[PDB]
């Protein structure tokens, strides 16, 4: 390696800088995080999505909404004890 | 071994939830025409038998 | 272009010039115009839809169809607001690779210009990824172009992976290419316009 500086320079093509997840989007700083998710993820109804605009992501409200306060006589409605 | 009586049940409950079955890969055409084309989303889901 | 605003579309393609480079006056036509030959345009949503197994991810065109990303695309400049990271993300290694070629079609635009010695080598993305990072949905930035100085001697001049250049002859403000020298060799010959 002669360090000159005519030298063509080129950027990576993916970026290190953002490894994107495999079957996602969740991006983390590094790829060791990344095989964690995948390996308990991607093997309720909707948990998450996740924004092109603002690149943040949006989450459900919880499952336990009986904390939640009920206004005027009118409870909160959830889902039933389906898969059993 | 299983009673046919409880076996009857159990078989009739498992046709109740494959009744209510919504296929998860239309759930895109759902949010787009509940939105008014306004929100559109790409959800992957993984085929399974 | 005199008041820093450039008209005409713009250009992100994988340009590895030996020699010279002039993103404000394109010497040659500009490839791949709206409506050209198998040129596929985004739709409204800048929408991507993953694909199983190993193919390549697919990109929704403006007839919601989804197409593949390895040919030549337009860009809206509000698609690109609106779809920042799908963009940084799927669409533009594949320019880096230079196996896609985006067009941005926004109407006119504040441009900054970089200014680089040809003698040390240089790579534009970085500088260019920089510029879309920066990009939200109110509002994009001065769109940035790496111009080499003009040399006043023939040298070796290194490669440059150039990325960004426009449509329409922009190059309307410059009025000189080596002043007090005696005669410009690597870069353009803009004598003063009589």
């Amino acid at each position: 390696v002669v360090s000159d500086p005519q030298s063509m320079k080129v950027t990576p093509i993916v970026n290190p800088s953002s490894y994107v997840c495999n079957v996602c989007n969740a991006r983390f700083s590094t790829m060791s995080a990344l095989s964690e998710h995948l390996r308990s993820d991607h093997r309720n109804a909707i948990r998450s999505f996740l924004t092109a605009w603002d690149d943040i992501r949006i989450l459900s409200p919880d499952v336990s909404s009986k904390s939640l306060s009920a206004y005027l006589d009118s409870a909160v409605a959830n889902g039933p004890e389906l898969i059993i | 071994l299983c009673d046919a009586l409880t076996l009857h049940i159990r078989e009739t409950y498992i046709m109740l939830l494959r009744s209510m079955h919504q296929d998860p890969t239309q759930i895109v055409q759902i949010v787009n025409e509940c939105a008014n084309n306004l929100l559109n989303s790409t959800i992957p889901i993984s085929l399974r038998p | 272009n005199l008041f820093n605003v450039a008209r005409g579309n713009l250009y992100l393609v994988q340009t590895a010039t030996n020699g010279n480079w002039s993103p404000m006056a394109p010497v040659a036509a500009p490839p791949f115009v709206r409506g050209g030959p198998n040129v596929r345009v985004v739709g409204r949503f800048g929408t991507i839809v993953p694909r199983p197994n190993g193919l390549e991810p697919q990109l929704i065109d403006d007839g919601n169809v989804p197409r593949d990303i390895a040919g030549d695309w337009v860009y809206p400049s509000d698609v690109l607001q609106v779809s920042v990271a799908v963009f940084r993300d799927y669409v533009w290694p594949m320019v880096k690779a230079g196996r896609t070629r985006v067009l941005v079609e926004l109407g006119h635009y504040v441009y900054t210009l970089h200014y680089y010695d040809p003698q040390i080598s240089l790579d534009e993305a970085p500088i260019l990824e920089e510029w879309l990072s920066k990009i939200n949905p109110a509002g994009i930035p001065p769109v940035p172009f790496c111009i080499p100085i003009p040399q006043v001697y023939p040298c070796i001049t290194a490669r440059r992976v150039h990325y960004a250049f426009t449509s329409e002859n922009n190059n309307d403000s410059l009025f000189s290419t080596n002043a007090a020298s005696i005669d410009t060799a690597f870069g353009e010959n803009a004598a003063v316009s009589p």
